[PDB]
RNA sequence: CGGUCCUAAGGUAGCGAAAUUCCUUGUCGGGUAAGUUCCGACCUGCACGAAAAGCGUAACGACCGGAGCGCUGUCUCGGCG
RNA sequence: AGCCGCAGUGAACAGGCUCUGGCGACUGUUUACCAAAAACACAGCUCUCUGCGAACUCGUAAGAGGAGGUAUAGGGAGCGA
RNA sequence: AAAUGU
RNA sequence: CCUACGGGCAGGCGCCGAGGGUAGGGCCCGUGACUGGGGCGAAGUCGUAACAAGGUAGCUGUACCGGAAGGUGCGGCUGGAUC
RNA sequence: AUGUGGACCCGCCCCUUGGGGUGUGUCCAAAGGGCUUUGCCCGCUUCCGGAUGGGCCCGCGUCCCAUCAGCUAGUUGGUGGGGUAAUGGCCCACCAAGGCGACGACGGGUAGCCGGUCUGAGAGGAUGGCCGGCCACAGGGGCACUGAGACACGGGCCCCACUCCUACGGGAGGCAGCAGUUAGGAAUCUUCCGCAAUGGGCGCAAGCCUGACGGAGCGACGCCGCUUGGAGGAAGAAGCCCUUCGGGGUGUAAACUCCUGAACCCGGGACGAAACCCCCGACGAGGGGACUGACGGUACCGGGGUAAUAGCGCCGGCCAACUCCGUGCCAGCAGCCGCGGUAAUACGGAGGGCGCGAGCGUUACCCGGAUUCACUGGGCGUAAAGGGCGUGUAGGCGGCCUGGGGCGUCCCAUGUGAAAGACCACGGCUCAACCGUGGGGGAGCGUGGGAUACGCUCAGGCUAGACGGUGGGAGAGGGUGGUGGAAUUCCCGGAGUAGCGGUGAAAUGCGCAGAUACCGGGAGGAACGCCGAUGGCGAAGGCAGCCACCUGGUCCACCCGUGACGCUGAGGCGCGAAAGCGUGGGGAGCAAACCGGAUUAGAUACCCGGGUAGUCCACGCCCUAAACGAUGCGCGCUAGGUCUCUGGGUCUCCUGGGGGCCGAAGCUAACGCGUUAAGCGCGCCGCCUGGGGAGUACGGCCGCAAGGCUGAAACUCAAAGGAAUUGACGGGGGCCCGCACAAGCGGUGGAGC
């Protein structure tokens, strides 16, 4: 533009939108589960995806995605939330951490146990 | 009506320059004047002759260049390589002594208006002052 | 979306359980502690629909309908003068 | 600035208010003597007739209304700002 | 005259 | 009542006064039978509008119409092929 | 009562906004307690100072939405009062009708502000938590009292909400103090010790109080420091992985051998503490003498002394680290690009490897990278972006000369810029983290002094910008009123038949009621052939037969007048093709919608026959567009060649103003632009910031309506895009071949095998 003009306006400071606002800028956020099923991914690929819709505090109501090779989950099953999509399902933006409250760690898993919730086995005896 | 002259002046070099003439006329004042000089003084221009065109007062200004270089396009290289007008009408341009520019590593030179007049950088650092930044040169 | 039969041509828009809806107190929503009425929706319009006009409309009405406030011998329920 | 009473438009003559539907735009008209209305009328829109001794109406006729007007006029019809 | 193709 | 009495205190009156009550507006959020499109989503149905002159050159503002893309009228644009 | 001394009215005095001095008049002071008592000490009352802490006021700075554009009755000023430590509309009267706002009032949303802090090359951006400074609140509100000081957290009155006690006879409480409980939450601790020290209150002082503070406690929450060992130790066991079965790997790793030795046991044991007080001297100066350590028997010191927890992430690309197996678009991974379909370095386990290590990951958020809001430091011909075109208000910007002013700007000096933090140097806890000391500097802001180049400003002066005069030029520029001819259509007459129309071919349609084709006449409407152009005019939309009137812009020549009068332009205002709207005309041709005939699977289309609004006129609305050169306006600068329209010239040629082409340099992502810029530059305006949702929704304004203007968000995609390249394709083209058709002879398809 011109310098007159900057002196009129200025410049618009972008802003930021949020992808996770179920949480209000929280790391996590607890919620009961109400419906718990599997659905059917972008075409790109195709599988049965495990997802909860939770209730949480704030009377809010999302999708959530539960990860690794199955869990614990019938309906009223308390939860904890993350944060992060999936992209193959649409809709869905937030975890499920594992191993905390009615949702378990993954059985029998060695590996990324960090995630997962899976707590040290025994290797010796 | 120029909104501003000073700004045409060195547009007007520029121009001439970059096809490599002899002289290049532009309307007088005695501010473009002592500011042009230092491009004697600095040896950016040959210099100029006050002269007069259709009654009305101009100054050639004849240009350096260099060596008629060799391989394709043997144009010399340019005495004047960059220039370009600073503090404007549309945003005027001061600062104190310190806030000072080294323009090119001491191989440019920044022209200014000061308390004494058309300075440069090495001056107006020297004599202690500052002042309205008219433009860069090398 | 298609087939087939028929017609002079087969109801467009917009409205629609309506001063029109038989089934009927249609179903849903609002109102009420409770609403066959009323208001708002759906459309399966028995049997709306464009000058015997269609759909709206501010203002107007001793017209007809539903709700509330206020106030009452209308009433609980009658008594006296 | 004060005075009195429960009360000062101290008696008498003087609207109860709101929300929201249907119908009719509206003031008006009507079944004298059981219906005042959502019926009639209404400005306004359309169709149609009528060249002037107009069409149309009354009358056997004369005559007259139309109109002492002449298509921006007049008659008939439906719808009804 | 001449449509279409996970 | 106290005298320190032309005084003072109690005490009575008044203006303001938290808030309460009645009434009418304004903004905002949540919610509502039903309804409007919109986005994404599986190898569903109908057609062929556009990209090759796309088999009617296309796009376009407006108008009317049609199950749907669209079609047609008026004017405009070339971001239109073609001896 | 005393009056140094102070206050108040009037005076003069100086000074100056109620400061100082004085004149008179009138009002004001009190306190005693303890003694190494006859002397001192702790207090009392008035005044002026000092110092410290403040109150009020002022300039400048301080968030988002204009989809909040108008706000205001103590409102604004005055006068006089009330009130305060004092100003003031702070309150109250009265008078006036002012006060504020595109420099963003008023309204709405969020927020305690700063020193700092985080990031950043910086400029910035982000943030205000512990520490420090200030403001504000003490359950929600109101109020005053006492007081130097408060409208007061642990003081008081009242109202409300809530909870508790009670013989219920009624009353009580305010954790945002320290801990602690509950609830909420993803989540944040001990109901510890001590006044030993520092600080604070009271007292002469002992001494007292101090959940300030000094310590301890809980939490890898962070930073820092340290351990789970060191040297040796094989051609390198076993086990586990691969294996081309030869071998390779884990791997000096282990074992094993020496050595030290975290922890733990014993002893000792602080600094932090020196004053208050006490002795002499006068309790002063002075020496001197004395008590006290919560942390704690803690750190640290000595000796003895034990080989003593390792985990987490990743190993497709970015990105460092690869192999078997299982799985088979399943189970699953994912920050993006994407992996999985029976051979997966991308899933799951395993071996191995990379990377950190009492940590490793994840999620959320801030900055960076993002030059992606671009001041530093960007763009708008086709990628997102030039307002449809004018006129113009505020505003921004402004040519040549000489003065005065010195506003901006520049220099110097000075004050201020707190401490803490950060940075530099050295010390202190065995280092570091922490901590101390000292130095290093502004930025800004006040004040003083200077400089005049620039901008500004006041004054003066010119003429190159701009405006004007005179003479003229071209032109479909605009408005009004007339007028002409060709043609279509219809009506009348004549003549004249058997078909005309129409199409790819037809049909619908018209025609023996005399059509088409031909002549003559008449009425009416609309548009103007050749000229005519790749041309001209207009700001744009746009403007075309001809005549007249009214009228705008513009170009040339002469170089006369005015003297910078300029450029741009948020808002405002005006114009604005077509369609469309209202009220009246008008209606030939054409033609949405509508009907019919054909085509077709269907054909609400294309082609054909009909056909109403509309198209045309007046007046008034609507205000859109591929309103396009998809290129805003004005000025200056930077090669030429060619074609043309229109001026002037000593009419070759030159020069001026237009309309195109190719092109120097230069620009561009390329295509292309190029003195008619998209080159080099200055001024000003409009606009852009991924695609979809969407020019939609809500709000507002405008409109009769249709609609126009302004114009988002949730959500969703990982691209949407520009130009160019090579291919393929085309119911695109040119050239050419093939039993590819055609030309020609035999068959297959039927029958039986
Ligand atoms: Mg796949
Ligand atoms: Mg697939
Ligand atoms: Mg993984
Ligand atoms: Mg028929
Ligand atoms: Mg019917
Ligand atoms: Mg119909
Ligand atoms: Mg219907
Ligand atoms: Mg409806
Ligand atoms: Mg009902
Ligand atoms: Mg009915
Ligand atoms: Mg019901
Ligand atoms: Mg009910
Ligand atoms: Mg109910
Ligand atoms: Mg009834
Ligand atoms: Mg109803
Ligand atoms: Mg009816
Ligand atoms: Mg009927
Ligand atoms: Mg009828
Ligand atoms: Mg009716
Ligand atoms: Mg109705
Ligand atoms: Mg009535
Ligand atoms: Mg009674
Ligand atoms: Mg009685
Ligand atoms: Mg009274
Ligand atoms: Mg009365
Ligand atoms: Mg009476
Ligand atoms: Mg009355
Ligand atoms: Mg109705
Ligand atoms: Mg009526
Ligand atoms: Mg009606
Ligand atoms: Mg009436
Ligand atoms: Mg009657
Ligand atoms: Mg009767
Ligand atoms: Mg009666
Ligand atoms: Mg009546
Ligand atoms: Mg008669
Ligand atoms: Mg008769
Ligand atoms: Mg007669
Ligand atoms: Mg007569
Ligand atoms: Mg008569
Ligand atoms: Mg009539
Ligand atoms: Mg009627
Ligand atoms: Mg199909
Ligand atoms: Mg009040
Ligand atoms: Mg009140
Ligand atoms: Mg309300
Ligand atoms: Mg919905
Ligand atoms: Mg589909
Ligand atoms: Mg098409
Ligand atoms: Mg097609
Ligand atoms: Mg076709
Ligand atoms: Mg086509
Ligand atoms: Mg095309
Ligand atoms: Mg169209
Ligand atoms: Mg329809
Ligand atoms: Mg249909
Ligand atoms: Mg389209
Ligand atoms: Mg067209
Ligand atoms: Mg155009
Ligand atoms: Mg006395
Ligand atoms: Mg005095
Ligand atoms: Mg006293
Ligand atoms: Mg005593
Ligand atoms: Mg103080
Ligand atoms: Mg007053
Ligand atoms: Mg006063
Ligand atoms: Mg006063
Ligand atoms: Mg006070
Ligand atoms: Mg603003
Ligand atoms: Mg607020
Ligand atoms: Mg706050
Ligand atoms: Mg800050
Ligand atoms: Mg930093
Ligand atoms: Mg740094
Ligand atoms: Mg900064
Ligand atoms: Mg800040
Ligand atoms: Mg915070
Ligand atoms: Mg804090
Ligand atoms: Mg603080
Ligand atoms: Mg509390
Ligand atoms: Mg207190
Ligand atoms: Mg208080
Ligand atoms: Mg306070
Ligand atoms: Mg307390
Ligand atoms: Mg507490
Ligand atoms: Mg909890
Ligand atoms: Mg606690
Ligand atoms: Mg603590
Ligand atoms: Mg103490
Ligand atoms: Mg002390
Ligand atoms: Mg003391
Ligand atoms: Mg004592
Ligand atoms: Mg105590
Ligand atoms: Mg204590
Ligand atoms: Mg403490
Ligand atoms: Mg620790
Ligand atoms: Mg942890
Ligand atoms: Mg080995
Ligand atoms: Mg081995
Ligand atoms: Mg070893
Ligand atoms: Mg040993
Ligand atoms: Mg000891
Ligand atoms: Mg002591
Ligand atoms: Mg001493
Ligand atoms: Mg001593
Ligand atoms: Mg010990
Ligand atoms: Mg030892
Ligand atoms: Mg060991
Ligand atoms: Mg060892
Ligand atoms: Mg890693
Ligand atoms: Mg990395
Ligand atoms: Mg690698
Ligand atoms: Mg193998
Ligand atoms: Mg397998
Ligand atoms: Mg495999
Ligand atoms: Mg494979
Ligand atoms: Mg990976
Ligand atoms: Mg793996
Ligand atoms: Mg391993
Ligand atoms: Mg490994
Ligand atoms: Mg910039
Ligand atoms: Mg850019
Ligand atoms: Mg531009
Ligand atoms: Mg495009
Ligand atoms: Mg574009
Ligand atoms: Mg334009
Ligand atoms: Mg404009
Ligand atoms: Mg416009
Ligand atoms: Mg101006
Ligand atoms: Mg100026
Ligand atoms: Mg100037
Ligand atoms: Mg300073
Ligand atoms: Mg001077
Ligand atoms: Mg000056
Ligand atoms: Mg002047
Ligand atoms: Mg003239
Ligand atoms: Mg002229
Ligand atoms: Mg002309
Ligand atoms: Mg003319
Ligand atoms: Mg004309
Ligand atoms: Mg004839
Ligand atoms: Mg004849
Ligand atoms: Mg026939
Ligand atoms: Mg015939
Ligand atoms: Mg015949
Ligand atoms: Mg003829
Ligand atoms: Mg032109
Ligand atoms: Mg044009
Ligand atoms: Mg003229
Ligand atoms: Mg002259
Ligand atoms: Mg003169
Ligand atoms: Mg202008
Ligand atoms: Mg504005
Ligand atoms: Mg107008
Ligand atoms: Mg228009
Ligand atoms: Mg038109
Ligand atoms: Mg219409
Ligand atoms: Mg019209
Ligand atoms: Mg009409
Ligand atoms: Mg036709
Ligand atoms: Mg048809
Ligand atoms: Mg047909
Ligand atoms: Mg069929
Ligand atoms: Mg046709
Ligand atoms: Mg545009
Ligand atoms: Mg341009
Ligand atoms: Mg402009
Ligand atoms: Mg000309
Ligand atoms: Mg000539
Ligand atoms: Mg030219
Ligand atoms: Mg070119
Ligand atoms: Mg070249
Ligand atoms: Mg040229
Ligand atoms: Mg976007
Ligand atoms: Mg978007
Ligand atoms: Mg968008
Ligand atoms: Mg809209
Ligand atoms: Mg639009
Ligand atoms: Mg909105
Ligand atoms: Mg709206
Ligand atoms: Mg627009
Ligand atoms: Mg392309
Ligand atoms: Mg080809
Ligand atoms: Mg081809
Ligand atoms: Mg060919
Ligand atoms: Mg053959
Ligand atoms: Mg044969
Ligand atoms: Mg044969
Ligand atoms: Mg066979
Ligand atoms: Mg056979």
């Amino acid at each position: 533009p011109t310098i007159n003009q900057l002196v009129r306006k200025g410049r618009e400071k972008v802003r930021k939108k949020s992808k996770v606002p179920a949480l209000k800028g929280a790391p996590f956020r607890r919620g009961v589960c109400t419906v718990v099923r599997t659905v059917t991914p972008k075409k790109p690929n195709s599988a049965l995806r495990k997802v909860a819709k939770v209730r949480l505090t704030s009377g809010y109501e999302v999708t959530a995605y539960i990860p690794g090779e199955g869990h614990n989950l019938q309906e009223h099953s308390v939860v904890l939330i993350r944060g992060g999509r999936v992209k193959d399902l649409p809709g869905v933006r937030y975890h499920i951490v594992r191993g905390v409250y009615d949702a378990a760690g993954v059985k029998d898993r060695k590996k990324s146990r960090s995630k997962y919730g899976t707590k040290k086995p025994k290797e010796a005896a | 009506m120029l909104t501003d002259p000073i700004a045409d002046m060195l547009t007007r070099i520029r121009n001439a320059t970059r096809v490599y003439k002899e002289s290049t006329d532009v309307p007088a004042s005695r501010f473009k004047e002592e500011i042009l000089r230092i491009l004697a003084r600095e040896g950016f221009i040959k210099g100029y002759e006050r002269v007069d065109v259709d009654g009305k007062p101009y100054l050639r200004v004849y240009l350096k260049y260099g060596p008629r270089r060799q391989g394709p396009d043997p144009r010399p290289e340019q005495v004047i390589h960059h220039i370009r007008r600073i503090s404007k009408p549309g945003r005027r341009v001061y600062v104190g002594v310190k806030e000072i520019p080294r323009v090119r590593r001491g191989l440019g030179i920044a022209i200014l208006s000061t308390s004494k007049g058309v300075l440069t950088d090495r001056e107006a650092r020297k004599l202690g002052v500052g002042g309205e930044l008219i433009c860069e040169v090398w």
